[PDB]
């Protein structure tokens, strides 16, 4: 019986094994960056 | 075979020798009074000469397998024809001793044994925790 109960988590063992085998554009930029740096200056100052 | 015999008091209303030990024999309970010794004694009420006169009679026959004085002697038990034994029973320390086995005493060792194999087995059993991944370990 224990043999049989060790055969068991073996069976357990093998499927965890499979179980881990299985989870193992560019204007726009430029339009919006110069909005941006003038923001972030405020150079503007006028 | 389990058992121990002692009439510690016999031995005081005589005193413990050989033909002593052969009547403090046939005093215990391990004694039979089916036997031929028995027979010879109510007849008479009616050592060796004893071993001579067994020869004549034919039955169960109780003879003298040893003298160590005063402790120790072997008594058989013996079926007389040729003569075939039955048990051997030891005379040690003003105590009949049990004739047990060979058989039984083997059956005794096993029995322990495999007792306390299986108290062990048990309890160590209950310890263990089991995971899938982790297989079998012990908290």
């Amino acid at each position: 019986t224990m043999q049989l109960i060790k055969n068991v988590q073996d069976l357990l063992i093998l499927t965890r094994s499979i179980k881990e085998k299985w989870l193992l554009d560019e204007k726009q930029i430029e339009e919006l960056l110069d909005n941006c740096i003038e923001t972030f200056v405020a150079e503007k100052t006028t | 075979d389990e058992l121990q015999w002692k009439s510690p008091e016999w031995i005081q209303v005589f005193g413990l020798r050989t033909e002593n030990v052969l009547d403090y024999f046939a005093e215990s309970p391990f004694f039979d009074k089916t036997s031929n010794n028995q027979v010879i004694k109510m007849q008479r009420q009616f050592y060796m000469q004893l071993e001579e006169e067994l020869m004549k009679l034919d039955g169960t026959e109780y003879v003298l397998s040893s003298v160590r004085e005063p402790d120790f002697w072997v008594i058989r038990k013996q079926r007389r024809t040729e003569i075939i034994p039955l048990q051997d029973y030891y005379i040690i320390g003003a105590n009949i001793y049990q004739s047990p086995t060979i058989f039984k005493i083997v059956q005794s060792r096993l029995m322990s044994t495999s007792y306390h194999l299986n108290s062990t087995l048990e309890s160590l059993y209950d310890l263990i925790e089991f995971q899938p991944s982790q297989g079998v370990h012990y908290k």
